[PDB]
């Protein structure tokens, strides 16, 4: 059996904006687990969430 | 002071004192009502708002 792809009309988009203080981080992604792009995003910037 | 002022013609000092009584509340107690949220994520970290 062959494989598939998703093809969903959104391709991969995100938007990633730094507040200015205390390393402040706003991710605007097409995600379905923010949680898992908070807990990604800070632990590479190695921060808190 | 009293002797500055006598000794002096064009130049004058003076003393003062008040006491305060500052009485401190709001109009009903639907005015003095406060809100808050607490987020806690998985990292221990907390958000307050």
């Amino acid at each position: 059996m062959g494989g598939q792809e998703h093809f969903y009309m959104e391709t991969q988009s995100m938007l990633v904006v730094p507040k200015g203080e205390d390393q402040e981080m706003d991710v605007y992604v097409s995600t379905q687990f923010p949680k898992y792009i908070q807990d990604i995003v800070a632990s590479t910037l190695k921060l808190p969430a | 002071v009293e002797k500055f002022n006598a000794e002096n013609y064009w130049k004058k000092k003076g003393l003062a004192m008040v006491p305060l009584k500052f009485p401190v509340g709001l109009g009903s107690r639907a005015a003095g009502q406060a809100a808050a949220l607490v987020h806690i994520y998985l990292d221990g970290s907390v958000l307050v708002t």
